This record gives structure tokens, sequence and C-alpha cells, in this order.
RNA sequence: AUUCAUAAUAACUUUUCGAAUCGCAUGGCCGCUGGCGAUGGUUCAUUCAAAUUUCUGCCCUAUCAACUUUCGAUGGUAGGAUAGUGGCCUACCAUGGUUUCAACGGGUAACGGGGAAUAAGGGUUCGAUUCCGGAGAGGGAGCCUGAGAAACGGCUACCACAUCCAAGGAAGGCAGCAGGCGCGCAAAUUACCCAAUCCUAAUUCAGGGAGGUAGUGACAAUAAAUAACGAUACAGGUUGUAUUGGAAUGAGUACAAUGUAAAUACCUUAACGAGGAACAAUUGGAGGGCAAGUCUGGUGAGCAGCC
RNA sequence: AUCUGGUUGAUCCUGCCAGUAGUCAUAUGCUUGUCUCAAAGAUUAAGCCAUGCAUGUCUAAGUAUAAGCAAAUACAGUGAAACUGCGAAUGGCUCAUUAAAUCAGUUAUCGUUUAUUUGAUAGUUACAUGGUAUAACUGUGGUAAUUCUAGA
């Protein structure tokens, strides 16, 4: 048979469900970033722990192992193109002090509001869902599209919606329809 | 198993093919030939694979059977044929020839001459012999028998074959100093000079070879090709020279001259 | 809106005497374009005969405006005919539409076949005395 | 490293091989001579392989401490048989071989490995199953053809099942694909096709339930709708609580093109498609462990992993 | 990585239990809108099986007088049947047996066989021999019956 496809899992669960001091915490984010689930915090902390557990591990190599160059480089170059590290901060100790809100910071939802055009967080998504946000000139439609530092200058109204210079939609062609028709009655 | 065996499963057919996981279930078996299977390269994979001019099995066949393609001077017309290393591979229209010859990260470059180069090929002597009414012959790694070689030549030397006729025209003796092609293991693809050679009775014998660079790697004999004299390869190498270089080198290059 | 056709990784191939390339279509303000459509205005620009150019393999991007595919030029009529798949012809009416019967039936027939040893024109006469 | 490769001498054989074959082309010299291929054939080398083989490594058990040798157990000489080594088998002869550093015997709901789950480190548990190796085709045994089989979509016999019949006879093997019965806590369509990946043949062309496509599919995995924003009234310092107005969109349906071997669906798109936006989100809980009721009505079988 | 609860009227220990989280671990209950991707009669019974299919194959180049078709007096296009050659020992399925056995890494053949591919290689013994020969075909038949087959 053909050979496999593979898979893996992207989030992880809290071991303790009842820890009322958490359960605050996570539900001020949810409320600040708009989000719709507990998993979306989940989704995030899994992938920073991952990165601590590297960067831990690269830092018992003596210095000038030509290992720890290589990958430590990549590592902390990958994480100034988003924009969650700065580049002054452009040092592997610092990696270990990032926090969640280093990410959630990036989220094209957020990104959108901090320009204007959307009023709201709760905005912002409803306008990328809707197909009316475009970066370049490719439409976006996921609300946790990273934006990398270069596309900032990019975002913008998609040409083929209103808003960004196409037709009126279909409800307002209906209303113009019937005001049109009975104008001539 | 109650025979031979016809099928080659994907993923157990040889990494340097780079074939994909996923466009099938099956990779095509080499026919049997004057290569070993698990180095050698069939045409199919040459011409669909890294000239683009096929898009299909089926195309490849079609190819084939206008004898447009011809192997050591040779028309061959079967899709799994296995070409293999030193090989001159010739298409006649749109005038090119190409020679099978290892990239330093051991895959099959895609490697052009000239209408002069295509006339003769190198081969390293496996062994040297006495046939019946006490005819010497010599046998190459590619299989040819030769009649009545020069006495000097001995196992291990590298001899220089004219493709019409299929005669000798030169030699070079195993020495140190010689240019040597590494043609196996963890070193594949690597070119240097012969430091010195370890003897070693009734096991395999070690050879030191050391890089314009000069760093020094040690291989197992059998895995040693020799190509000529210090600088004066016999033949035209492939780009990059069988330098190695490290990851940190390739990473800086890269974004030194395509990162501009 | 006028479309734009470019070209890209252009390949001559004398092995099979055409020319293989990449096909790239911009076209706002409309769904697509039809393969008719880019069959004639490739053969005028390549100076061929449009019974010699196939055009295959199409996409349009996420969000549209954009479709990408395949394209060849034959070096003549004739050459296209013995190199092309016949269901490529059939699609531009260069061939017609064989009519074997279902898989299924013709499998069973030659079953019944494997019984019959010689051309039976005997046997059927025995039977017929019975 | 050889009684190697190879050569020489005397003979032997019931006598091995050393072209009574096919396509295309039609030249040279004055009826002779000639080209490019196909298929065969002896031996050597090579390639795809096979057989045997060295070293070290395996789960539980002493309520298994002695085991093997008649009827090969350990070794020697000669022969037979094999493609070939060897108690592989036969004749004669010797009395050996293993063990508390666990032999021999019993058990495994035991095919081995690459690997899988569980992340401080060390470990514990699992691997019928996509790749590699072994074994089998209801159970045992035997054998023909062939380079290769102790073959089961080959044959012969016995054992156990079981089909058709004019009662004389004949025929059988789904642990291939689809499907049925039985079993059980427990598992899909008697569909389309050689277009792709590859394999076989005297072969570009034929064939392939190998393989691919669609159907069924909450095993597991990725992304992500169920609403956003103004006005008015009221309260608060730009945020809450109720009458009212324009805008936005896909779920769905559909002309068309694209997709495909032909189709379905995705991606794209003319027309249609929201105000209780009925286009209406569930599953478990509210003494503690452990987030969240001194609410309110009934009652004096129910709840509770534990208290 | 380093939890919480349960043994006097009132406490501290030993000790076990209950709770918690994961599972390419199976089953099962309630509920179910969109895109991509995808396992699937192993566990019990290596239990039993209706019907259909899963292995055949021709080029310029072995054998043509089809009483086949289609248009250079031995023949010459295309081509059923049949003889000849090659293949059917690969693939696909399953896990019953098996505990120095299979298997893994590492060796050996100076101990042996090898269709096929590739390269070498036979001056040494009639202007074309015979049926000790026959299929397809033509024609006469047997049996309830099968991929039964007899005489000429």
């Amino acid at each position: 048979p053909r050979a496999p496809r593979t898979y893996s899992k992207t989030y992880s669960t809290p071991k303790r469900p009842y820890e009322s001091s958490r359960l605050d915490a996570e539900l001020k984010l949810a409320g600040e970033f708009g989000l719709k689930n507990k998993k979306e915090i989940y989704r995030i902390s899994f992938q920073l722990s991952k990165i601590r557990r590297a960067a831990r591990d690269l830092l018992t190599r003596d210095e000038k192992d030509p290992k720890r160059l290589f990958e430590g480089n990549a590592l902390i170059r990958r994480l100034v193109r988003v924009g969650v590290l700065s580049e002054d901060k452009k040092k592997l100790d610092y990696v270990l002090a990032l926090k969640v809100e280093d990410f959630l910071e990036r989220r094209l939802q957020t990104q959108v509001y901090k320009l204007g055009l959307a009023k709201s967080v709760h905005h912002a998504r409803v306008l990328i869902t809707q197909r009316h946000i475009a970066v370049g000139k490719q439409i976006v439609n996921i609300p946790s599209f990273m934006v990398r530092l270069d596309s900032e200058k990019h975002i913008d109204f998609a040409p083929t919606s209103p808003f960004g210079g196409a037709r009126p939609g279909r409800v307002a062609r209906r209303n113009a329809a019937r005001k049109a028709e009975a104008s001539g009655e | 198993a109650r025979g031979p065996k016809k099928h080659l499963k994907r993923l157990a057919a040889p990494h340097h093919w780079l074939l994909d996981k996923l466009s099938g279930c099956y990779a095509p078996r080499p026919s049997a030939g004057p290569h070993k299977l698990r180095e050698s390269l069939p045409l199919i994979v040459f011409l669909r694979n890294r000239l683009k001019y096929a898009l299909n099995g089926r195309e490849v066949k079609a190819i084939l059977m206008q004898r447009h393609v011809k192997v050591d001077g040779k028309v061959r017309t079967d899709t799994t044929y296995p070409a293999g290393f030193m090989d001159v591979i010739t298409l006649d229209a749109t005038n090119e020839n190409f020679r099978l010859v290892y990239d330093v990260k051991g895959r099959f470059a895609v490697h052009r001459i000239t209408d002069e180069e295509a006339s003769y090929k190198l081969g390293k002597v496996k062994k040297v012999q006495l046939g019946k009414k006490g005819v010497p012959y010599v046998v190459t790694h590619d299989g040819r028998t030769i009649r009545y070689p020069d006495p000097n030549i001995k196992v291990n030397d590298t001899v220089k074959i004219d493709l019409a006729s299929g005669k000798i025209t030169d030699f070079i003796k195993f020495d140190a100093g010689k240019l040597v092609y590494v043609t196996g293991g963890r070193n594949l693809g690597r070119i240097g000079t012969i430091v010195h050679k370890e003897r070693h009775d009734g096991g395999f014998d070690l050879v030191h070879i050391k890089d314009s660079l000069d760093n020094t790697f040690v291989t197992r004999l059998n895995n040693v090709f020799v190509i000529g004299e210090q600088g004066k390869p016999y033949i035209s190498l492939p780009k990059g020279k069988g330098i190695k270089l490290s990851i940190a080198e390739e990473r800086d290059r890269r974004r030194a001259q395509q990162g501009l | 809106d006028a479309v734009t056709i470019r070209t890209r990784k252009v390949i001559s191939n004398p092995l099979l005497a055409r020319k293989q390339f990449v096909v790239d279509v911009l076209h706002p303000n409309r769904a697509n374009v039809s393969k008719d459509e880019l069959r004639e205005k490739l053969a005028e620009v390549y100076k061929a005969e449009k019974d010699a150019v196939s055009v295959f393999g199409f996409r349009t991007q996420f969000g549209g405006g954009k479709s990408v595919g395949f394209g060849l030029v034959y070096n003549s009529v004739a050459e296209a005919k013995k190199f092309e798949p016949t269901y490529r012809l059939v699609r531009y009416g260069l061939a017609e539409k064989v009519e074997k019967a279902s898989r299924q039936q013709r499998k069973q027939k030659k079953n019944r076949d494997k019984k019959i040893f010689g051309t039976g024109k005997r046997l059927a006469k025995k039977v017929a005395r019975r």
C-alpha cells in the first residue's frame, strides 16, 4: 500500500481542571483578544512550551559548540521575523522570558484592529471571516494568521468587495430596486 | 520465496534516486545488467525525473522506441536498463552528451561533456587471470573482459577504454599521490590524494586520503577509484570539484549570493 | 477587462517534436477562461495551427483572479496526432470515441470461450442433431 | 595460504557441442563475391539470486536436578547419496557429549525486527497490522514439469467435511476482490477504470479486483459559523439596561467554465438565499475532594467511585 | 517532576484506598452545520462457504490454401483457430505452528548451483535429407452430465 500520511496533535490540556486562579487568568485573555475557546489559548502555550524545551537544551552546550551556533541562530532569526521577539533582545537567554501575550499580539485579528479599519476585536473578526481583508494581493480569511513584519504595510480591503471598490452587496441592491420600482409607481 | 523477485516497493528503493513518497505504490526495478542494483540508475529515472523531457512512463517508452538514446555508443530500448558510474549517455537530436558522476552529496549529477570526451570511459581493474589456451584477460568494474592486457597491469589499477573497438589505450598504477574518487560509504563523492595504505592480511585494507583543503579521511580500499595524477584529472570534474563544505559554510554562501 | 496570458519555464523538446511550458492567466471580473479560448490565443502567438495546441490541468487561486496550467504546442498537426493521448484528442474532437462493451461483460465472454477447443463450427452441428 | 588458474603425456564415453533458421537492402568485379539486423549455441567472466555457515544477544517456571546412547547419543576410518560440506545414511571401532555461570522438562490468551504510548533522569507496558525476513493455503504424506516448487486459482492417496445424478457415475478447497451464514462487546459496495504507479509476454499496441476512482465511515488528526454596528430612552462616568434603523455574509440552490478515463466534490462565478436573523448547540454538575445555590414547591422511594 | 481527601471524643505515624491527567486502546450512550486528511472481520472460530471476477501473450523478423475479409502464377495486405516459444515459482492474503528455533548486527564458500542481462569465445567432424508425423480442418459418432473424447 501507499506510504502512510503523517499527522500530529497541536494542543495540550491543563493537568488540574478546577484550579480557580487559572480560570480567571484565561478568561481575561479571551475577553481581551476576542477568542472563542480555551483551546485557542492551549494551542499557544503548547508552542511556547516546545520553544523553551529546545532553548534550554542548547544552553547546556558550550559556547562555540558548532551545533549551538547553527541551531541557536536559526531559532532567534525565526522569532524575530514575526516580531514576537524584539531585535534588541536578540539573544538566546531572552527566549526564556517570552509569554503568551507576545504571540497573541501578532494575530491578524488583532492587527486589523490596531491599524483602524475595524473598531473592536469583535468587529475585526467578522470582517476577516467575511472575506473583506487582503494581505498583498491574496485575500486571507483565517484570524490566527501570523503577520510577518514585512506584511504590515500591505493590509487593506480586498479589491472585490464593498469598502474596497466593488459593487454593493446583495441586500443593498435589493433595497435600491424596491425603492426604485416604488418610485416609478 | 520460490524464485527471483520481480517487484520493488517504493520506500525500499535506493534513497539517492530522490523519489517522492506519495505518487505511487511501486518503483522501477532495474534489470539485470552491467551494474549492481543498489548503485545503478535506471533510464526512466534519468529522462523523467532529472531532465524533465518526459511527463509519464508512457512517454519515456515513446522516446526509446524511436532509438534516440544510446549508452556507451550502443542503442538501448529497455526502460529499466541499469546505467551506472562513468557511463556516457548520448542524445543525438538536441546534440547533448552526459557523463554519470556523483555530486558531493552523493547523488548522480547532470553533467554535460563535449563531443570529444564522449569517445572513452575509465575502468577499475577487478581481476587479472589466464583463460583457456593460456590467454590472459582483465575484468573491469562495468563487467567488460579484455584480451591480452599489458603485463604490468594489476588489480586496483585504472584503465582507459576506447568506446569504439573497446580496446585499452592507457593505464595508471595505484600508488601514493594519485587522485582518487570515493564511490561508496559515508564519504561518497569526495576527491583527494592518497597519503598511504594499510595492509591487513585476511581483512580489509584502509586508505588515507587528503583533499586540497588538507582535510583527511579514511575509507575501505573497495570504495577507492583512481582517476589520474595529482592536479591532472583524466576527465572533466563536476561543478564544485568534490570539495565538501560544512553546513555553516553553505548557509553563508547562499545568503551571500542567492540572498545577495 | 482584458485577459493577459503569460508563458514561463519554456522548454524545447526535439525528442517529441513539441514545446512545453507553464500557462499563467490573469482574468479579473470573470469566473475563468475556457480551454477553447486559450487554445486560440496560444495558436496565434506561437504561429501554429490550432489543432497542434493542447492545454490541460488548470486550477484557480483562492479568492479568484488567477489560474495556472500546463501547455503544449506541436511542430505539426500530424505529429500531435501520433504522440497525444487519445482521451485528449477526444476533448478536441480530433478523434472518435470507441464503443467497447463494459469491462465486466468482456471478461465474462473470455471465460466462456476458454471452454471451447478449436473453432467450434463442429459441435454446433452435433448439438443441432443431438 | 592450495593438490589455485593454466599447460603436457597415455587412454577412456554407452559419444556432448562445433547454424539443413528468419527480415530488409540490391552493391562490387567479368558467375563469382557483398551490407545492416533477428533467433539460437560451447565455455569463462558479470548481473539478478539460492543453499549452507562464524561470533554475541530472548519471556515465566525448582510444587522441573540430573539429561542423551535399543531405534545416532559424542568421535575415528572407508563407502553411498547430494549441486556441494557434514552421523546426512550404512559397515566396523572407541566411550564419549551438556549442567547450580540452571542443563533437561513444563507454560506462553509467543511469528522476530524497524518501531508505538508515557517526556526531570533511570524505567514500565505494547508491536496480528502500510517496510525487511520466516511460515501456510481444511489435516498429514508423496511427486511430475522446469533454471527455479516438495506449488495447492498443479496432480495422486488417505483422514474430516461436502455438491450434482437418469443411481450407472462425475466433480471439490475465498487465511485473492466483492458478498453470505455462524460467532461475539467488536469491523464498509456482489460499484467504475487501466488515465497514473509499475509488472509480464513473441511485445510502443494486449492483459493486470496488483493498483487507482467513487460509495459507506463522530477510529484518530488540521482549520473554523451560530452575529457585527448605529440611533433613542435610562443610569454611570466613555461603560451598563430596554424601543428603533440601514448595512454585511455562507449554509443551501443554480446558468457556466474548470476539474476527471468519464463523473461527484473542492477552488472560481451570473441569478436566488435572515429578525424571535424557528437558518433556534449540546453533554455533565451545584456538601467536601473540586468551579458553581441560607432560591422555591413537593416527599419522608432515591442519591452516592470515597466520606 | 515534587498533588488533595479517608482510622481517638481530641493527635502524630505506618498502610492501603478514592480522586486527577494521557493512550496511532477498544467498545458504547447522547448530540452533530463547513474545508482538508484518513484506519476499517486482527482479538472469539487458521470456523463453513451460493454466484461473478482475479493469467495470459505477436513483431518488418518461427509455422497460413480459413472453403475469413480486403484489394509479383510458388508466396507477398490484414487476420480467427492450432502447433512452437516464453510466463504462470512474482504479486495479494493471514499469523496457526515455532523459545538458540525464527530474527538482528557481523562474517565465510580455498565447500556449491544459477533461466535471463552484459562482455568475451569453436578453419580440426550440400544448389540443401526423412517420416520411423501430427494439430487446426473435412467427415462419421458415443454419454443425464464436466474445460470428456473415439474411429477415418
